[PDB]
């Protein structure tokens, strides 16, 4: 029983692994959605005002 | 692997590589674009992230170029990022599965399991994930507003 | 007395522990431990499991930390049971040793003798252990796929 | 190359090679030469003034002699200026782009952006667009004025 517990528990837990990994894809995006486009603006505008200085 | 992306994104790639064209000869830093990794449509872990900052920086000088800017931003949209299986992952923790886990055990969740976060990475979380406000973690919502950008 | 484990041990048996373990401080429960350590690739037999919890958990309060949790996979590392060991013991549940245990022998002993189990669980063992079909035992297979930690 | 214009342009561009000669190599130095320039019926940028002396000054003390006035001469040719692309210059800084520019919009681009002019410049121009001069570019004006040669 020591094994097969073992094993049987092993595939629920392993997918309770793999379940917060698939979390943590999926949040992790989130917080550098905004500093992008943060980025985004400064540096749309710095290409705007090289059109403009041309 | 550059191909895998959409025009309009290759486009706005263009921009993109140029606003951080810092180097001018065709060259962007990795980890400032790290942020850009995880904007457009890509749902990357720090891990991820960090593993394509510097597996893909072919080139290798700390700064990746235009092309593999492409191959960068490509790669995340590989996984498998779906909206119920990820439901289905909150209730391992939410027993009663309505859609709701409390703000401190996500923090455990996360901060301990598969790829461990970071605490800044965290409150963000449970702020974003709190949309109700409430001191719990509405993870329905939560996935809402993730799977937006 | 969270010494005897390896690091390749210890890593892998915070992260599991992890899985239950809140805010990353170090402490889980009791019957969550017994749910950890059958995944560590290991295989507890409860009476070591809670042999340990006694000489751990001093007073057996049921809360133990994340040191604790080492002080125990300290021990499981001296029992660990490896492949042969249990290719051997089913041929004893086979009474006569003809290869493979009968269709509810099965089912009684594992119900009344050692850990014992429930008849739900002695038919997951079926779907585990009795890869001929209803009640003929493969423990060759069974060994091959639970060493496939 | 210092044979590329022609007899006429050779007569035109020499004696106003002259009016503002101070210096006194054969050359003539920068300013003093975009003076020449301006004078000249064309209108070069101050950037086109250097792009323009330093391909052909052998020397690179930013003076140029006349066969090389030749050679500038005749590239200020090929820059002849374009009438509408200055009024597309408008449109941009004024980004309706109506036809209608306050001193104050377009002052805030001469400061920051392109050759920035000095505000002497920029009044003079306030006033050569607003042919009334009193603070409100109208570039319609201000580019068929400058055609006037």
């Amino acid at each position: 029983q020591s094994w097969f517990r073992g094993c049987q528990v092993r595939a629920y837990m392993r997918h309770l692994n793999r379940v917060v990994t698939i979390i943590q894809k999926w949040w992790r995006s989130y917080l550098g959605r905004k500093f992008y486009q943060l980025v985004v603006e400064a540096a749309y505008y710095t290409m705007k005002m090289n059109l403009y200085n041309e | 692997m550059a191909d895998q992306l959409t025009e309009e994104q290759i486009a706005e790639f263009k921009e993109a590589f140029s606003l951080f064209d810092k180097d001018g000869d065709g060259t962007i830093t990795t980890k400032e674009l790290g942020t850009v990794m995880r904007s457009l449509g890509q749902n990357p872990t720090e891990a991820e992230l960090q593993d394509m900052i510097n597996e893909v920086d072919a080139d290798g000088n700390g700064t990746i170029d235009f092309p593999e800017f492409l191959t960068m931003m490509a790669r995340k949209m590989k996984d498998t990022d779906s909206e119920e299986e990820i439901r289905e992952a909150f209730r391992v923790f939410d027993k009663d599965g309505n859609g709701y886990i409390s703000a401190a055990e996500l923090r455990h969740v996360m901060t301990n399991l598969g790829e461990k976060l970071t605490d800044e990475e965290v409150d963000e979380m449970i702020r974003e994930a709190d949309i109700d406000g409430d001191g719990q973690v509405n993870y329905e919502e939560f996935v809402q507003m993730m799977t937006a950008k």
